[PDB]
């Protein structure tokens, strides 16, 4: 990473990350199909031509948003040099090339919280993580618990108890009674097995805890609803 | 090298000036996976888990 | 998780039970010509 | 290429690295596959790669001299095999054992290649169109090519300049391919003759820029190529032009040979990177989509010389006119105008009319091709589109509708604006829609959709009610013993006789008699790549002979361009499921026939009727059976994926989009209604003929009684009707314990619906613990 | 469960690949003669 664009590599990094996920997993999202110009990054040695090229990229920005929703280069010239004498080389170069550079990363920061939002729905995953993870459908979470005690208490085996039958068996009650088990967002709920016990250990807490709840990320939110945040999730 | 083509003969070159004592069938068939727009990558990963199983 | 295995057993056997169809077809024309 | 050209070359790799065993060769291709982008959007910096190769080559200066050459001739997968050596290298123990693997395992010339574009063109052009050949003398007469004709020192570089030999600096003869080169006279001073030679790679440029234009400006190279060489024309008169004025200067004295080199500085650079781009077009042979992907390539390569890029991009844009030219026309009329094969797209000649005698789209596939090599790469994004478009348009146009591009503008080549794949998206998108608005309008997919759910689907229970009872007395006979022409009339009698009458595409639906009963043809078809492949293989074709209530089906005719649609493999899918209903409805009668010929046998004898009980009770048990079955297969199977069609129909956005929902509908209604599992479709099947023989025996039964050791007859029924029973309940069990297990371990959940039907009142749960 | 999910999927995507592979040798074949 260049010394003078440290202050900003990282951000450019992720930019350029984000924006070749954004193709990758969504190129027909709004944000990610638009035909909007990208403000220009280049190197102003000239104050007057630092501060057009910051104007020319404002001016991109503000219209991009709108669709989706001198240095050494003449001789008599002595402005092109002005903001070189004024300003040191490292900071002209910054000043020159962040102003633009943060102009598009703003922008590509603004479509990629517009896109999670409206085409990967990451709200609406939110909200089917607490319908169908968090048992927001009370009564299906009552039903489930009952049963489940019932069938710990009865001393039923894992291979009896979380037999898939009898998993979906109790899933199907359970949402069946649940104002909310039909909704589309309790149908992103999985009931898994982590281990298999041979036997239900009696009066122990964690008897269940070979059950788990997984939560379906797609693209390209499973970069951010990580297989990581599912696991802690279930 | 009748296996290889005349553009897959001089990768083949190539690839021997670059060191590798390749066969011309191999090469030509890793030509026609890089024909078929496979990232090098994923080829370099297929390669890697094809020969880690065939212990010398 | 559950529900994304069912998805993918179901699809394999789909493509696999239509390949065999197309396979089925196939060696009868073979065995035609 | 083959579909599965991955997995041959999958196999011979594994065969070729002697990997054991097979098991993984599906995880290799899923991983090549999920990784397979079909655009080389994969900007490798080559440079470090040649880098990293030539710190593990063995001999790094010919490692870089390669690629510079293969760069040169734009040799394709250059930078990617660069890529995959310099991985290799990193992976000392894969290259090790691939090492160990490998040890156990000119005008003359340009005359032959105008021959060879010429017959190449002329055999693409099987429509008599001789490419056109300019004359001999064109290539004969030196003094027209104008390449050198194999203060003083300023007047012959001025010469040298126009390619003219001078007096002290004079060309050398071209030898081969390459840059005219020229001596200098010895006696002049050395920094003269230095500068000399300084100035002289203009004049080498200039040369070399002329034979490229006077080569590549033949017909045989084809339009691009000539559009080039025009443009490249063009700057040379510019050079000639700067060259005579430097000639004039000379002649005012105003010319010394400082200011001549740096009077020429820009006019070098300029010769420099003509003779580059002349070089780089020849030892490539770029054509067409070749071509625009070279100059692009160029174009990019330039990004640090504002007056070389403008170079470049403008005989980009010149070049990419004839072809954007075809683009054009492909995408606006489905017309590829490819004189020189220089396009994207290939046509081949198919016949259009064996696509319903087909099973595979072989028209639709085969007819229009993508020339991959001759896909521009500024196009190579939109290659796909314009292929569809044109081929949306010819079909639009094979079936009476002249289609019209609205949107069709000139295609120019931009870089940075992809103006060129908007307007090829959009010209797809509108040769999409007018395809699917033919297909749907004119060709009334709908109705003929329609009319296979009212015929294929036994959707028009009236219509299979009377079909069965004209036709049930002829295909009760073996195959060989059935009159066609009865079926013929029945199934005429059926349609006068439904409401499909009214149907105006009734008259598609045909009958027919399949060579081989359903349930073996599945078995058939589920054992390929089974372990039951060779049991079914071995399994001698059971002598009996079939009859038509096991071969009938239905066809249905649909006529081009809707044979598109309803292809073969989909009236094939539409016959099984007939079959299916017909065969399920064959049991239903048979479980009524003797369930009627019991009333009337109860009515014969009062005291017959106590051992009539059994056989009714198992008659009962088979009819709810038949019945459950016949239920899950229309109302959740046919039914079902019939709406879902018929929805997806509805929300298709092209023809490919309605053939899609139409696969999926077929696959749907095979899946659910358990014709894809061998074990469930055996056990029914046996299940089926059990039915079938005890109705019949039944029937015989019941026959006897009317026309009537009777003691010993009637014990003997009951022992026959005791051991259907059983072997029904068996069965019964068995398919209900096999649903089960999948609904359980193949997450099958559409299983348990089948078991909840069949055990609607729990008679078999006590039988399935046990 | 999981592990059972993925074993039908594993058995099948065998079974699809062989019968993609003998449809591509079908093919080839076919296209020779």
């Amino acid at each position: 990473v260049p010394v003078f664009l440290k202050h900003i590599a990282h951000d450019i990094y992720v930019c350029g990350k984000t924006i070749n996920l954004l193709k990758l997993c969504c190129p027909r999202h709004y944000l990610c199909w638009s035909d909007v110009p990208v403000p220009r990054i280049s190197v102003i040695f000239s104050l007057e031509e630092l501060k057009e090229i910051e104007k020319d990229c404002a001016v991109y920005v503000g219209r991009m948003e709108r669709v989706a929703r001198p240095q050494v280069q003449s001789a008599a010239d002595e402005t092109a040099v002005q903001l070189s004498e004024l300003l040191t080389l490292p900071v002209l170069m910054k000043r020159s090339i962040t102003a633009p550079l943060a102009a598009h990363i703003s922008l590509v920061n603004k479509a990629a919280v517009d896109y999670f939002f409206v085409e990967l729905h990451l709200e609406a995953h939110y909200e089917a993580l607490r319908h169908f993870l968090l048992m927001e459908d009370g009564e299906f979470a009552q039903s489930l618990s009952d049963l489940l005690f019932e069938k710990l208490g009865a001393g039923q085996t894992p291979g009896e108890l979380l037999n898939p039958l009898v998993l979906n068996s109790v899933l199907s009650k359970a949402l069946q009674c649940s104002l909310h088990g039909d909704t589309p967002h309790a149908s992103n709920l999985s009931l898994a097995l982590k281990y298999l016990p041979e036997v239900f250990a009696p009066n122990a807490p964690d008897v269940l805890s070979c059950l788990e709840l997984r939560y379906k990320v797609d693209w390209p939110l499973n970069i951010v609803i990580t297989e990581g945040c599912l696991s802690k999730y279930s | 090298k009748k296996v290889l083509s005349t553009e897959e003969m001089e990768l083949y070159e190539l690839a021997q000036a670059a060191g590798g004592a390749i066969d011309p069938d191999v090469f030509k068939i890793l030509v026609d996976l890089l024909k078929l727009n496979v990232a090098p990558l994923a080829v370099f990963q297929m390669l890697k888990s094809m020969c880690a199983g065939q212990r010398l | 998780n559950m529900k994304d295995f069912e998805n993918q057993i179901t699809e394999l056997k789909k493509e696999n039970f239509n390949l065999k169809l197309r396979i089925y077809f196939l060696e009868e024309r073979m065995q035609q010509e | 290429m083959s579909e599965f050209r991955i997995h041959h070359d999958v196999n011979e790799l594994l065969s070729l690295l002697r990997v054991h065993g097979g098991d993984g060769a599906e995880v290799y291709i899923d991983l090549l596959q999920k990784n397979r982008t079909p655009y080389v959007t994969t900007t490798v910096s080559a440079h470090s790669a040649k880098v990293k190769i030539a710190e593990f080559s063995r001999t790094p200066e010919d490692f870089l001299k390669k690629y510079d050459e293969l760069k040169s001739k734009n040799t394709r997968n250059l930078d990617p095999l660069v890529y995959l050596l310099s991985k290799l290298t990193e992976d000392k123990e894969t290259l090790q054992y691939l090492q160990q693997n490998a040890k156990e395992r000119t005008l003359q010339q340009s005359l032959e290649l105008k021959r060879k574009m010429l017959r190449d063109k002329q055999n693409k052009k099987n429509s008599g169109q001789h490419l056109p050949i300019f004359p001999a003398w064109v290539y004969e007469r030196p003094a027209l090519i104008g390449d050198f004709l194999i203060s003083a020192v300023v007047e012959d570089l001025l010469y040298v300049l126009v390619g003219v030999d001078g007096r002290y600096v004079s060309a050398q003869p071209l030898a081969g391919r390459q840059s005219r080169t020229f001596l200098v006279d010895p006696n002049l001073d050395l920094s003269i003759r230095e500068l000399v030679h300084r100035i002289l790679p203009v004049a080498a440029s200039y040369s070399a820029v002329t034979r490229f234009i006077e080569e590549k400006s033949s017909f045989e190279y084809g339009q691009v190529n000539h559009a080039l060489a025009a443009a490249m024309r063009t700057l040379v008169k510019e050079h000639l032009i700067l060259v005579s004025q430097l000639e004039q200067l000379h002649r005012q004295g105003l010319l010394s040979l400082q200011k001549l080199w740096f009077y020429i500085q820009p006019a070098m650079r300029t010769m420099d990177i003509l003779a580059s781009l002349a070089t780089s077009v020849d030892k490539g042979e770029c054509l067409g989509g070749s071509t625009l992907s070279l100059l692009h390539d160029r174009s990019f390569s330039y990004t640090g010389d504002s007056q070389a890029q403008e170079l470049c991009l403008y005989l980009t844009k010149a070049a990419s006119a004839p072809y954007f030219e075809v683009l054009e026309k492909w995408i606006y009329r489905g017309i590829i105008h490819d004189p020189y094969s220089e396009f994207m797209v290939e046509e081949h000649e198919l016949r259009k009319e064996r696509i319903q005698e087909d099973y595979n789209d072989k028209y639709w596939d085969q007819r229009y091709t993508i020339v991959q090599q001759q896909i521009p790469s500024f196009l190579q994004k939109m290659a796909d589109k314009i292929l569809s478009t044109g081929k949306y348009l010819n079909v639009v146009r094979e079936c009476g509708h002249d289609v019209t591009c609205p949107v069709a503008k000139e295609i120019i080549y931009t870089l940075k604006e992809r103006a060129y794949v908007e307007q090829i998206e959009k010209a797809f998108n509108y040769a999409s829609k007018v395809l699917l608005d033919f297909l749907m309008e004119e060709k009334e997919l709908v109705a003929h959709l329609r009319s296979i759910k009212r015929y294929f689907l036994m959707d028009q229970g009236d219509f299979f009610v009377h079909f069965m009872d004209l036709a049930e007395e002829e295909l009760r006979k073996p195959v060989e013993d059935i009159t066609p022409p009865r079926l013929e009339a029945l199934l005429e009698l059926a349609l006068r006789m439904s409401t499909a009458n009214t149907d105006p595409f009734k008259d598609d639906l045909k009958i027919d008699l399949m060579p081989h009963d359903l349930i073996t043809q599945l078995l058939r078809v589920l054992a390929i790549e089974t372990k039951q492949e060779k049991a079914m293989a071995h399994a001698d074709p059971t002598e009996l002979a079939l009859s038509g209530l096991e071969a009938f089906s239905f066809d249905y005719i649909v006529k081009w361009p809707l044979s598109l649609i309803i292809n073969r493999k989909a009236l094939t899918r539409y016959q099984m499921l007939f079959r299916h209903m017909f065969y399920c409805k064959h049991v239903e009668r048979q479980l009524c026939s003797v369930w009627i010929s019991n009333k009337t046998a109860k009515q014969h004898s009062l005291h017959s009727a106590q051992w009539f009980a059994g056989a009714f009770t198992l008659r009962q048990r088979m009819l709810n059976f038949v019945q459950n079955i016949q239920y899950y297969m229309m109302f959740e199977v046919m039914e079902p994926t019939w709406h879902i069609l018929e929805k997806n129909l509805k929300s298709a956005s092209n023809i490919d989009d309605v053939l899609g929902h139409h696969t999926g509908f077929l696959d749907t209604c095979l899946k659910d209604c358990m014709l894809t599992n061998p074990e469930l479709l055996k056990v029914f099947s046996k299940l089926m003929s059990v039915c079938v023989m005890f109705t019949n025996c039944m029937q015989k039964f019941t026959q006897s009684m009317k026309l009537d050791d009777t003691v010993q007859l009637v014990s003997g029924f009951e022992a026959t009707i005791n051991k259907f029973d059983k072997n029904f309940s068996a069965h019964l069990l068995d398919l209900l314990a096999r649903l089960s297990i999948y609904s359980t371990s193949d997450c099958e959940h559409g299983m348990a619906s089948v078991i909840s039907r069949l055990d609607f009142n729990g008679f078999y749960t006590e039988r399935l613990e046990r």
